[PDB]
């Protein structure tokens, strides 16, 4: 407003000034080469000069007149330079990446946070939209507080359709409405795999589900874990709910049993690494062993509910008819019981 | 002289759920009704100012009637489907005081009376029927509707160019209504003849600020509107397109691929390259006594140059080139077209902290650069004599 | 040519003719659905 009141009264000054030398004229010249202009055609003039258009048109022609105008020109260089620039330099600074997510309806959300660099972004959205993934109306909003680099700028941009970010901290409970967490699906917690310390890094991630629990306990939390001894404190946590469909991937517990399980009989960590995950489709014609592959990749690990009509029915006989009859492949079952929680079942017996 | 009635038209006529919810599956653009009908309502906005670039050169007050002219009819009957549209929007939204303050909205308010008491009554008006040009704002909306666009900086920039061309036609429009009626209060017989092209130019030249003077506005309207035009667009330069074009002029400095050409041989160097190793190499590769010079040095090396390892490249530009990459990515690979280099050279961190670990770099990077063209010579640089082994 | 510049028929309509289009417009809209 000081600004803007400063560049109103030096305008209308000079102005006036303008005004007043030219209706009159040059004083040794016996004011008879004056020229007749309204104030407001001296206040056009002014502003037509100051942003260096120069019509033409309206100028002044008196000697006093063309003189304050190289003045008023030279002054206003030296303002515009001196006076005005640094402030115009400071209110043209803008936050980049705040700002709220705005919700469409429809369309549902996660939230992603934790460590959020380049490699985890790169490979979680690598896995995530795969192009294979018939569901794609899910929308990742990012939120981390170091505002990202250039080249993780670019890897944002380069799924702009689908990849929003924000600069904040879950921690913040303000930063969580700016999300619309109450309102997503869920809350996906990267980890930073390589860390000197797994320990602090399990804890942060272990308050990060505090917070974002107590911001909203009715939410699906998915969270990377380091160390296998660090998932007990999330049952620490009453509102987190591992029936609801809260999860612990635990990385190295995972990642060791596909190693050992893998020792016991090789290629089990390809068979299941192909099942879970998702691939594009490509054709082989030639008799190779990447024919066979692709045949073998084709497949995918599914759940669904039994009908009624195996109920009474051993498992071996089940998974008889579902293959010979179906050509679907019983892996494991979930067994109900009021003593215990539901358990799975690796191949059940006959007894069973 | 009967502007002021269709003007005033305009300002008058400015100033459940189920249904609702109705409305705003319609108009909502995820589905293909209101895909198309925003297809619809752009192609005929583009047709209203068509339209109104063809009347320019007619008489501002003219009488006619509907079975006169076929254009009249296209024109009211544009009118009577932007009016359904806009019926649709206002209905569309929980709540109506945005929509009584809606830019469209608004362009429809000021669109539609004037046409409508144009089409039957006489005298009819040029009123303020450029504002059609605003529809342009959304035209980059539907290059996305039509997947034509896939990047997100060429929809910003298309966005860009369709606000600019936009205001650009509505000011232009503005100039050629003030300045073809008179000043109000000067009963009209101070106005000056302007074309609509001839408005066009003029704000060009306006908002260059070349200012020729061959042609301006010399009503006080006119002139009024001008310096509020250089205000908002010196204000806007200042605003809206600074940091957007500082965007899009960023670019990466060494970023490319390595141009061949047939007859020069070039060698591939990658490793440690900083300013003391690649001073010595060259000092002693391009030693001035060789009689070996078509050969072309390739630098590759992951990390930025600073400044005088820059300046270094440059003494030396016609014999050696400097991409940013790593020999780990086949891509950066490919880049400096290594397959076809007479060799690779890697140098090596000789001043590092465990030169077992840089020897091991090292020895990956040959396994790379092997994976990549397996027929290719190379020589590294080994810190250690025992990890030289690895080679094996 | 040139009828008329001026008729208070017509003038007495002019005035509500853009509100009076756009209210059936709304009108329609709100029935139709």
């Amino acid at each position: 407003v000081n600004l803007l009141s400063i560049f109103i009264s030096t305008w209308l000054t000079a102005a006036g000034f303008i005004h007043l030398v030219e209706n009159s004229g040059d004083p040794w010249e016996n004011f008879q080469n004056n020229q007749a202009l309204t104030y407001w055609e001296c206040v056009y003039l002014l502003m037509v000069t100051m942003s260096t258009v120069g019509y033409g048109d309206v100028y002044a022609k008196t000697t006093l007149g063309r003189l304050f105008m190289v003045f008023f020109i030279l002054g206003g260089l030296a303002m515009f330079a001196s006076y005005v620039p640094e402030i115009i330099e400071l209110i043209g600074n803008r936050k980049k990446y705040g700002g709220s997510y705005s919700a469409v309806s429809g369309r549902k959300h996660i939230v992603v946070c934790g460590h959020i660099t380049l490699e985890s972004v790169s490979n979680f959205l690598k896995a995530f939209l795969h192009k294979a993934r018939d569901d794609v109306n899910v929308e990742i909003v990012f939120l981390h507080n170091i505002s990202p680099n250039l080249e993780l700028e670019a890897l944002f941009k380069r799924h702009f359709t689908q990849v929003e970010f924000y600069q904040g901290s879950v921690l913040n409970p303000h930063d969580l409405a700016r999300v619309k967490i109450e309102s997503a699906d869920a809350c996906l917690i990267l980890a930073n795999k390589y860390c000197a310390d797994p320990d602090a890094e399990d804890a942060s991630n272990i308050m990060r589900v505090i917070s974002i629990k107590n911001y909203h306990p009715k939410i699906r939390i998915i969270t990377q874990m380091l160390q296998y001894h660090n998932k007990a404190h999330l049952l620490n946590i009453p509102s987190w709910n591992w029936k609801e469909g809260d999860d612990a991937i635990c990385l190295a517990e995972l990642k060791l049993g596909f190693i050992a399980q893998s020792c016991l009989a090789q290629g089990l960590s390809t068979m299941l690494a192909n099942l879970f995950s998702m691939r594009s489709f490509i054709k082989i014609e030639e008799d190779t062993w990447q024919k066979y592959y692709l045949e073998g990749v084709s497949n995918e690990m599914y759940t669904e509910y039994l009908s009624s009509a195996f109920v009474g029915l051993s498992f071996p006989t089940v998974c008889e008819l579902c293959f010979v009859k179906l050509k679907l492949l019983m892996i494991a079952i979930e067994y109900k019981s009021a003593n215990r929680e539901s358990r799975i079942l690796i191949n059940p017996g006959n007894h069973l | 002289r009967m502007w002021w009635a269709f003007l005033a038209s305009s300002m008058v006529t400015f100033f459940m759920t189920s249904v609702k919810d109705w409305a705003g599956v319609m108009i909502s653009a995820q589905t293909l009704t209101g895909r198309v009908l925003v297809v619809l309502v752009f192609a005929l906005s583009i047709g209203a100012l068509v339209i109104y670039f063809i009347d320019s050169s007619n008489p501002i007050e003219s009488c006619q009637n509907f079975y006169k002219d076929f254009t009249l009819q296209i024109d009211m009957a544009f009118n009577v489907f932007f009016l359904l549209y806009f019926g649709l929007r206002f209905i569309a939204a929980n709540d109506k005081l945005w929509f009584w303050l809606e830019v469209n909205s608004v362009v429809d308010f000021f669109t539609v009376p004037p046409v409508f008491v144009s089409v039957y009554l006489n005298r009819s008006w040029l009123g303020l029927r450029f504002l059609r040009a605003l529809r342009l704002i959304q035209f980059s909306e539907i290059l996305q509707f039509l997947n034509i666009l896939k990047t997100s900086n060429s929809i910003k920039l298309v966005n860009l160019l369709s606000i600019f061309i936009s205001t650009w036609l509505t000011a232009a429009g503005f100039i050629h209504l003030v300045e073809n009626s008179g000043d109000p209060w000067e009963n009209f017989q101070n106005n000056q003849a302007l074309t609509y092209w001839e408005c066009v130019y003029l704000l060009m030249v306006t908002m260059s600020t070349v200012g020729y003077g061959d042609v301006y506005a010399k009503t006080t309207l006119g002139r009024l509107f001008m310096v509020f035009f250089i205000l908002g667009g010196l204000a806007m330069f200042a605003s809206y397109v600074p940091e957007i074009i500082e965007l899009i002029g960023n670019r990466k400095k060494y970023g490319g691929s390595y141009s061949a050409v047939s007859g020069r041989k070039h060698i591939v160097v990658c490793g440690h390259i900083t300013l003391e190793s690649v001073s010595n190499f060259l000092k002693a590769f391009l030693h001035k006594a060789r009689d070996d010079v078509n050969v072309e040095i390739v630098f590759l090396h992951n990390i930025s140059p600073n400044l005088e390892l820059e300046a270094l490249f440059k003494r030396h530009f016609t014999q050696v080139e400097f991409y940013q990459g790593s020999v780990l990515n086949p891509h950066d690979l490919a880049r400096v077209k290594i397959e076809s280099a007479d060799a690779c050279l890697i140098l090596a961190n000789k001043y590092c902290a465990d030169p077992d670990a840089e020897d091991a770099s090292n020895i990956m990077r040959v396994i790379s650069i092997k994976n990549y063209h397996p027929k290719i010579r190379i020589i590294t640089q080994m810190l250690q004599y025992h990890n030289k082994a690895h080679l094996l | 040519h040139c009828a008329q510049p001026l008729a208070l028929r017509d003038l007495a309509v002019v005035y509500t003719l853009g509100p009076a289009s756009f209210l059936v417009s709304l009108a329609s809209c709100l029935a139709l659905g």
